């Protein structure tokens, strides 16, 4: 007894996306089917319940038309619909079993039963493209505390791999997470902790590369 | 729709209670494993169902529901969520502590030359070496507060089961000297660190 | 004294048995003889707790309904997961009968009579009988046809009306008649409404509706998914099977002063409303297919969300048939003595 999703995927701006859910070791046709979302950075959000027994769906006016909740008992699978794609619709969807509703006998639960659950499929919406990065300096500034670092702009899709001089600095370096912006790009930051006194006596170099993009970069920091 | 604290966090044999905050209908709980299929915990405030222990329990009135789990395990470690029909809460973090506590080593940067000669500002401020990794990131102009131009991220664990994350404030040049200062507050269990940079 | 209690019923009728309409060839062989005397008893300065959304004579009619339509409609073919077998296919005579459900011994019906009674509250004026009151046995969507009045005020009833899954039944003080008629291409036919009456009709029950959900205002659209039975209005009328648009009768703007006429078309393929598969009939008959009928309920599905907009949305359909035996059943309960 589950329910099996269909694996993640990519999509363009605009756009539009199927998922399945396979019901498995249970009536399909009896319990009604919610879907929610979960963006990054964001708490749940449901989409709507489907019953499949007729195929009736209760949709909020967020996603009047956009959506489609459908089902084909034939071979018990449940569907959601998404057109019309932009950037605040990547997200995860999960397909969900209530069981306090729809026909067959219920579990008994004033509020909703949310019983068996998919394990998601992931939808991302890259309006991005490829290009590579553009790496910047972080300069150190004002015991003999010392950081300094490596700005990386706007690039798609990951990884890349920073080298400071490369391959002589090594310890006390800190590459951080890539974030996806707003545009769905690439970016990131890598610092170093270096002694204070160092600074005149050795500068130290960027090395950013970007592999699919063709891109090898040296940027110094002063 | 329904508040939900971020984070919780214990050892392996204590207790711990979440809460959601929201308004007066009844509440379901859920628990959410690392990419897992999430799990029904207890519903309808107390009731718990079968295939479950009677550690995890619940209740509810006066606006806010409590979900309480009491002899934690090193299995535990998973979001949890709550329901009332079609209103959510926000999730909550379990961690299950096992290494200690650590306040936040925070880093803010200025844009570069570089970045101004082609018109561009963007302020990085980096986190690292704090536990757990619940944090909560503030951009302030001078004095007021800004909410649009951030950027930030999920904390992520590093070499040392410690976390880090950064935050980025993209900018025009006319309103990075627009005024005086800028700064990436973060807010880590219950106290605020703050940075400061200036043109 | 008694307990609350479920146990197996039968089922009372006045069938024919020369009859070959359907319903009696059923029910002379399913049922009984009306009670030739029945006589109902007063339960003096007595309180009890109905509850129309757990009742079993509800899932005992459905379980009887679908045995009276499997055995009665002869479809030239029927689709069944895979499976599907072809049988002769010859008209029938249809004209639902009204059913009385009896308890058997050891066991008594209760009537709730609180003229307001919403189904699931506790009740003044409790009374005994043996068998439930007449209660024809009309599948139909959207619309309930053919039933019985609310006593005093229209009334509206759910199991909770903040729950947007769980369907909304609404009865009415006063039937509206729908004259559906196909005339003497084959298929076109054509349901038509007093508007009026109609529409003075659903501004009673818009203000009702406001009165349960805050003073709120509140709209009708039409049904958003799903297959035929549920976005139209679906019904047989004499082994045929009408499919009726209703969007003229859930009509904000006019909350029109003459006739409505819905546009209805007789269907051919059919998806069987036992959730069981689709079957196959044969071309209608001949001549003028007549269908006066009463809309005595209506059963509503409230739009999710929007719990922050300051109105509430309601579209015609409410889940499976089940739910208009409940329209009927609401106000009975079997206890064991
Ligand atoms: C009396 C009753 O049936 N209540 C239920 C309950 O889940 C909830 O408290 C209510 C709205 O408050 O909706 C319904
Ligand atoms: C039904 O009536 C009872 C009181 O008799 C009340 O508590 C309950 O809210 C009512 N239900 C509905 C759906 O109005
Ligand atoms: C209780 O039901 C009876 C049905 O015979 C009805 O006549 C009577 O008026 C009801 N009681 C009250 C107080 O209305
Ligand atoms: C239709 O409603 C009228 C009330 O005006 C009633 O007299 C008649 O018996 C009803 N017919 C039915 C339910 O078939
Ligand atoms: C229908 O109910 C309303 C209010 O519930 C009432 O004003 C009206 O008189 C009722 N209709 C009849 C025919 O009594
Ligand atoms: C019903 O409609 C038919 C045809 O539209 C008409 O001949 C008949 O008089 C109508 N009957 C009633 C009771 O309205
Ligand atoms: C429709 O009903 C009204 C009742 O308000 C009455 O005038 C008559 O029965 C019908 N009128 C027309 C014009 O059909
Ligand atoms: C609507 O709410 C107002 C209070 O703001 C009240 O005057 C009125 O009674 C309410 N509506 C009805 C139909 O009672
Ligand atoms: C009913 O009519 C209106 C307008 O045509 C609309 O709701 C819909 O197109 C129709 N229903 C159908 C085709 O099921
Ligand atoms: C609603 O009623 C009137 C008909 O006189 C008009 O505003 C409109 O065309 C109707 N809408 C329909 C039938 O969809
Ligand atoms: C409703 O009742 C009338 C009168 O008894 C009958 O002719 C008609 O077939 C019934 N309608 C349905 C859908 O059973």
């Amino acid at each position: 007894a589950d329910l099996v999703q269909s694996g993640a995927v990519v999509k363009k701006p605009g756009d539009s996306v199927r998922i399945s859910c396979e019901a498995q070791g249970y009536r399909f046709p009896d319990y009604i089917i919610h879907w929610i979302r979960r963006a990054p950075g964001q708490g749940p959000e449901w989409m709507g319940w489907m019953n499949p027994m007729g195929g009736q769906v209760n949709i909020p006016w967020k996603f009047q038309g956009r959506v489609s909740m459908t089902r084909d008992t034939s071979i018990e699978t449940a569907f959601l619909d998404l057109r019309g794609l932009k950037s605040d619709d990547t997200a995860v969807y999960y397909c969900v079993r209530d069981r306090s509703n729809g026909s067959g006998k219920r579990f008994e639960s004033s509020n909703w039963f949310l019983d068996l659950w998919g394990r998601g499929t992931a939808v991302t919406i890259q309006s991005a493209s490829t290009k590579g990065p553009s790496v910047f300096p972080l300069a150190p500034s004002s015991g003999g505390t010392a950081a300094l670092g490596c700005l990386v702009k706007d690039y798609f899709p990951e990884p890349v791999t920073v080298s400071w001089n490369s391959g002589a600095l090594t310890s006390g370096v800190h590459t951080f997470p890539a974030v996806l912006q707003s545009s769905g790009l690439y970016s990131l930051s890598s610092v170093v902790t270096v002694p204070s006194s160092s600074l005149g006596t050795q500068t130290y170099i960027c090395n950013v590369n970007h592999k699919p993009s063709n891109t090898k970069v040296d940027k110094r920091v002063e | 729709a329904l508040t939900q604290p971020r984070s919780v966090s214990a050892s392996p044999g204590q207790s711990v209670t979440i809460s959601c905050t929201g308004t007066h209908n009844l509440v379901s709980w859920c628990q959410h494993q690392p990419g897992r299929a999430p799990k029904l915990l207890i519903y309808d405030f107390n009731k718990r169902p079968s295939g479950v222990p009677d550690r995890f329990s619940g209740s509810g009135s006066g606006g806010t529901a409590s979900l309480t789990i009491t002899g934690l395990q090193d299995d535990d470690d998973a979001e949890y969520f709550c329901w009332a029909y079609e209103a959510f809460g926000g999730g909550t973090k379990l961690t299950v502590l096992g290494q200690p506590k650590a306040a936040p080593s925070v880093t803010l940067f200025p844009p570069s030359s570089e970045e101004l000669q082609a018109n561009k500002a963007t302020l990085v401020c980096l986190i690292s070496d704090f536990y757990p990794g619940a944090v909560t990131v503030a951009w302030k102009a001078d004095s007021s507060p800004v909410k649009a131009g951030v950027e930030t991220t999920t904390p992520s664990k590093q070499s040392n089961n410690k976390y880090a994350a950064s935050s980025y404030l993209s900018l025009t040049p006319e309103q990075w000297k627009s005024h005086r200062s800028y700064s990436c507050q973060v807010t880590h269990e219950g106290s605020t660190v703050e940075k400061t940079v200036a043109p | 004294v008694w307990k609350d209690a479920d146990t197996t019923l039968f089922c009372a009728s006045d069938a024919k048995a020369h009859e070959t309409e359907v319903h009696n060839v059923w029910a002379t062989h399913a049922c009984v003889p009306t009670d030739p005397n029945p006589q109902e008893i007063h339960l003096e300065n007595v309180t009890e707790n109905f509850n129309m959304w757990k009742n079993n004579m509800v899932e005992q009619m459905q379980e009887d309904v679908i045995s009276l339509w499997d055995q009665s409609l002869q479809p030239c073919v029927k689709l069944t997961g895979g499976s599907v077998i072809k049988q002769a296919c010859p008209k029938i005579s249809f004209d639902p009968i009204p059913i009385h459900y009896c308890t058997p011994a050891g066991y008594v019906i209760l009537k709730c009579n609180d003229k307001n009674f919403n189904g699931t509250g506790p009740c003044k004026n409790v009374s005994s009988v043996q068998c439930t009151h007449g209660i024809k046995p009309v599948v139909s969507t959207q619309l309930l046809l053919n039933g019985s009045l609310a006593e005093e005020e229209i009334i509206i009833r759910s199991e909770n009306l903040t729950n947007n899954a769980k369907t909304i039944i609404v009865h009415l003080n006063k039937s509206v008649e729908i004259n559906c008629t196909r005339p003497s291409d084959i298929r076109k036919a054509y349901c038509e409404i007093n508007g009026t009456k109609w529409n003075k009709v659903l501004k009673q029950v818009t203000e009702k509706l406001k009165e349960h959900f805050n003073n709120k205002t509140i709209i009708f659209q039409p049904p958003s998914g799903g297959d035929l039975e549920i976005t139209m209005h679906s019904f047989n009328c004499r082994g045929e099977f009408f499919y009726c648009n209703t969007t003229q009768l859930f009509n904000n703007t006019c909350i029109c002063n003459g006739t409505i006429t819905l546009p209805c078309k007789i269907k051919q393929i059919i998806n069987m409303w036992q959730g069981t598969g689709q079957a196959m009939y044969a071309p209608p008959i001949d001549g003028k297919i007549n269908c006066v009928s009463n809309i005595t309920g209506i059963l509503l599905t409230r739009d999710g969300g929007a719990n922050n907009t300051s109105n509430e949305t309601f579209r015609p359909g409410g889940g499976n048939i089940k739910d208009n035996w409940r329209s009927e059943l609401y106000k009975y309960k079997v206890v064991q003595i």
